[PDB]
This record gives structure tokens, C-alpha cells and sequence, in this order.
């Protein structure tokens, strides 16, 4: 198999500036009947894979004209001339010169806005949970920005680590922040032992954490 | 328009076979290649072989091992790709692709199937609801399997300041959660109703959330 070799593989972009992705396979891609099968493909959240670039240079009928791609041999590149919101996805080169078809491991691209920080909310387990025997505590931390950000979970005033599995949005593409979910899940006779939950987000929006707690006696 | 539509998730016993299909519209069918693309956890991709329904010809990568096998209907313009003796390493999302003139420019993309490959069996969610300018809900969705389930907040009509977190395993059975914020002159005086499906499990749930 030809293996393709995009470079980088991760771009972190400001709206409206340029962008560059650069495409190696380990074989020349010129076809003996004159042409090179060197593709480009846009995967986006919650779409499906659309085609970007074929032939190295042609743009697909749905593309813009911001997009351009070039190369020859074995070297070829994607430029985006200004990046806009609608660009957020995943970007792969791919050949169909030699069989197999084979494809670029994918360069993601996201997007540079101001620094937002998170929205926190607590939630104590359900009725309908603790009925059942068991207990789940959840934090939301939403749409804030850049992407790093810490949890740590208090019960009784006590740091608590165990037990506690944590989830992360992909960017999102109306307002370029992430959220965060981070659930501790205890047996419901645990829960019972304890009166205070607390929820502490440290994010680089302030040098003092975001805590959200509740009370079992409130 | 040119359309692709594939047939829904599947969940495979290790070692089972699965048949997945492409039905094609907008176009000349046997006038184009299909090919049939695996991704693995949502990033690389990996070409399985292509198809010619005018002949009913197909070729395959060499990697599958003589595992797939393609088949086309013309009549009902569909294409078929029956996968077999699948292992945990066969678990993904399988695309069908349309090429130009055919086998080499691949020029519009189905909507994926996914294809889960496990020893355990279908368990449904517990969808419990989660409850304390804006305030924010959300639906928590506990211990089932497989991927995927589909969330909405008041069957669509709840769609701006929603968000639904990745699903994460443990222990072999998945969770996720569901966020929504509305204005707190809005709730609790307005109805808010997280709905959840599963489709291997041929489950929906609606629960309202209340104040507690």
C-alpha cells in the first residue's frame, strides 16, 4: 500500500486567516495515462465525508474558492486562503492511483476564538435512581474556551478521585467552544453516608476555581 | 440530488457474518462505480474494495482477506456488502462511496452504518432526568449497549442550547449525558422533556424533567 502523509495533524486556526496542509505519499502518484489521482476529503461534525479536491487541483462543484490544492510527485498541498467557521472538521488526502485506494491518517482542524469560561452546574442523582439502588452526581462545565480544563470532586469538604469518568464535546461549530460532563457514580449507600457534592472547575479564565455544590439537608 | 442511503446500525456476534446496504438515487445506477470504505473510531479510513453494477464485478483490497463480498440490485438500485466472520477488530463505521467515471474519483459519500462486533448482548438504557437567566437540565443516560443512542429535547423543538456529550464505556456497557439551558422564566412554568432511543434495543423514552 502507498502510504500518505499529512502534515500537521492537528491546525488550530483565527477566522479569517490562512491555513496549509501538506500531503507525502511514499510513491510518485503520476498515472501512466497522464493524470494524478490525488484527492482531498472534508469531514465535518455531523456530516458525512464530502468531497473537497480531486485530480489535485479541481475543486468539487459545492466548494468555495478558498480552497486550493497543488502539488505533483509525491509532495502536494490544501491551502484554505481565509478559514471561516464552516471549515471546522477533519481533512484528509487520499490516492487512487495504485490499488489499494489509500487514505491520509486526517489533519483536524479547529478554531482560535477569545478565552470563555465555563458555565458549571451541578446535579444530585434522581429520584428515579436512588428507587433503583444506585447514584450518579453530575457536573456539566459548558461552552468555554480554549479546550484545558480540570475537575476535581469534593464530598464532605474530602477530595474525592475514584469513580468519576469525564466526557468532552467535540468543538462546536456555532460559537467555537467545548463542554465537559464529568459523572461520579457511587453505590446509593454511599450517597446516603454524605450531605455535601461539590463540582470545582479550574480553567485558565481565572486563577480562582468555579465551584458548584448541594446539600443532601437542603 | 444524488443520494446514498444505507441500512442502520448493526450489533454482530464475534465471529457472525453482517449485510449492510447502499440503496442509490438521483442517478444513473449502473453508470457509476460503488465502493465501500471502514472507519475505524471515527478518524482513519480504509478502502474494502469497489463494485461495477453494471457487471456485478467487484475487487477487494487484499488486507480483508476474502471476508466481503459485494452485490448489487439493479432494480432496486441497491448495493449490498455482506461482511463475514467478524472479529472486535471489525467494529466501525462502513461507508459506500460513488465514483467517477468509477474506481477511481470517489465523488459523493453514504451516511455510514455502524457496526458493532461484541460477545454481549443488547442492553437498554436507564434514562434518568437531571434538575437543579438561564438554567441549564439535562437527561443522563445510564448502562446500555451498543452505540449509538439518539437524544432530543421536546421532540425538536428545544434545539439551540443543546449539548450531547460523547458516550464513554466502562465495564462494557456505554453512558452519556444530554445538556439543555433555557431561560428560568421558561422553566419550571414550561414543559421540558429529554427523548431518548436505542435502536438495537427498540426503546424510546420520554422523561419530563421536574423540579426536585
Amino acid at each position: 500500500d502507498v502510504v500518505m502523509t499529512q502534515t500537521p495533524l492537528t491546525l488550530s486556526v483565527t477566522i479569517g486567516q490562512p491555513a496549509s496542509i501538506s500531503c507525502k505519499s511514499s510513491q510518485s502518484l503520476l498515472d501512466s495515462d497522464g493524470k494524478t489521482y490525488l484527492n482531498w476529503l472534508l469531514q465535518r461534525p455531523g456530516q458525512s465525508p464530502k468531497r473537497l479536491i480531486y485530480l489535485v487541483s479541481k475543486l468539487d462543484s459545492g466548494v468555495p474558492d478558498r480552497f486550493t490544492g497543488s502539488g505533483s510527485g509525491t509532495d502536494f498541498t490544501l491551502k484554505i486562503s481565509r478559514v471561516e467557521a464552516e471549515d471546522l472538521g477533519v481533512y484528509y488526502c487520499w490516492q487512487g492511483t495504485h490499488f489499494p485506494l489509500t487514505f491520509g491518517a486526517g489533519t483536524k482542524l479547529e478554531l482560535k476564538r477569545a478565552d470563555a469560561a465555563p458555565t458549571v452546574s451541578i446535579f444530585p442523582p434522581s429520584s428515579e435512581q436512588l428507587t433503583s439502588g444506585g447514584a450518579s452526581v453530575v457536573c456539566f462545565l459548558n461552552n468555554f474556551y480554549p479546550k484545558d480544563i480540570n475537575v476535581k470532586w469534593k464530598i464532605d469538604g474530602s477530595e474525592r478521585q475514584n469513580g468519576v469518568l469525564n466526557s468532552w464535546t467535540d468543538q462546536d461549530s456555532k460559537d467555537s467552544t467545548y463542554s465537559m460532563s464529568s459523572t461520579l457514580t457511587l453505590t446509593k449507600d454511599e450517597y446516603e453516608r454524605h450531605n455535601s457534592y461539590t463540582c470545582e472547575a479550574t480553567h485558565k479564565t481565572s486563577t480562582s476555581p468555579i465551584v458548584k455544590s448541594f446539600n443532601r439537608n437542603e | 440530488e444524488v443520494q446514498l442511503q444505507q441500512s442502520g446500525p448493526e450489533l454482530v456476534k464475534t465471529g457472525a457474518s453482517v449485510k449492510i446496504s447502499c440503496k442509490a438515487s438521483g442517478y444513473s445506477f449502473t453508470s457509476y462505480y460503488m465502493h465501500w470504505v471502514k472507519q475505524s473510531h471515527g478518524k482513519s479510513l480504509e478502502w474494502i474494495g469497489e463494485i461495477n453494477p453494471y457487471n456485478g464485478g467487484a475487487s477487494y483490497n487484499q488486507k480483508i482477506k476474502g471476508r466481503a463480498t459485494f452485490t448489487v440490485d439493479t432494480s432496486s438500485r441497491t448495493a449490498y456488502m455482506q461482511f463475514n466472520s467478524l472479529t472486535s477488530e471489525d467494529s466501525a463505521v462502513y461507508y459506500c462511496a460513488r465514483s467517477i467515471y468509477g474506481h477511481s474519483v470517489l465523488d459523493y459519500w453514504g451516511q455510514g452504518t455502524s457496526v458493532s462486533v461484541s460477545s454481549a448482548k443488547t442492553t437498554p438504557p436507564s434514562v434518568y432526568p437531571l434538575a437543579p437567566s438561564m438554567v441549564t437540565l439535562g437527561c443522563l443516560v445510564k448502562g446500555y449497549f451498543p452505540e449509538p443512542v439518539t437524544v432530543t429535547w421536546n421532540s425538536g423543538s428545544l434545539s439551540s442550547g443543546v449539548h450531547t456529550f460523547p458516550a464513554v464505556l466502562q465495564s462494557d456497557l456505554y453512558t452519556l449525558s444530554s445538556s439543555v439551558t433555557v431561560p428560568s422564566s421558561t422553566w419550571p412554568s414550561q414543559t421540558v422533556t429529554c427523548n431518548v432511543a436505542h435502536p438495537a434495543s427498540s426503546t424510546k423514552v420520554d422523561k419530563k424533567i421536574v423540579p426536585r
